[PDB]
C-alpha cells in the first residue's frame, strides 16, 4: 500500500510534468515557426511594395 | 489430636485460589486477545491501509 501509493502519486505527477514540459516546448516551436513565417511575409511585402 | 489437615489445605485453597487465579488469569487472557487481536488488528488496519 505505502510504497505503491508513493510511486503512484510521484509518477503521475512527473508524467504530467514532462507532458506539460513538452507541450510548452512545442508551443514554443509553433511560435518559432509562425515567427519565421511572419518574417517571411514581411520580406514579401517589402519586395512587392518596393518594385511597385 | 484432631485430623486438622483438610481445614488448612482448604483455607489456603481459598485465599490462594484467589491470588493465583487472579495472577495468571488476566495475563493469559490479555495474551489470548493479544494474539487473536494481534494478527487480527494488524490484518484489519493493514486492509484499510492497502485498500485505501
Amino acid at each position: 500500500l505505502d510504497l505503491a501509493k508513493a510511486s503512484a502519486t510521484d509518477q503521475l505527477k512527473k508524467a504530467k510534468a514532462e507532458a506539460q514540459v513538452i507541450i510548452e516546448q512545442a508551443n514554443k516551436r509553433r511560435s518559432q515557426i509562425l515567427d519565421e513565417a511572419k518574417a517571411e511575409a514581411e520580406q514579401e511585402r517589402t519586395k512587392i511594395v518596393a518594385q511597385a | 489430636n484432631l485430623n486438622a489437615t483438610i481445614l488448612g489445605q482448604a483455607i489456603a485453597f481459598v485465599l490462594f485460589v484467589l491470588f493465583a487465579m487472579k495472577y495468571v488469569w488476566p495475563p493469559l487472557m490479555a495474551a489470548i486477545e493479544k494474539r487473536q487481536k494481534e494478527i487480527a488488528d494488524g490484518l484489519a488496519s493493514a486492509e484499510r491501509a492497502h485498500k485505501d
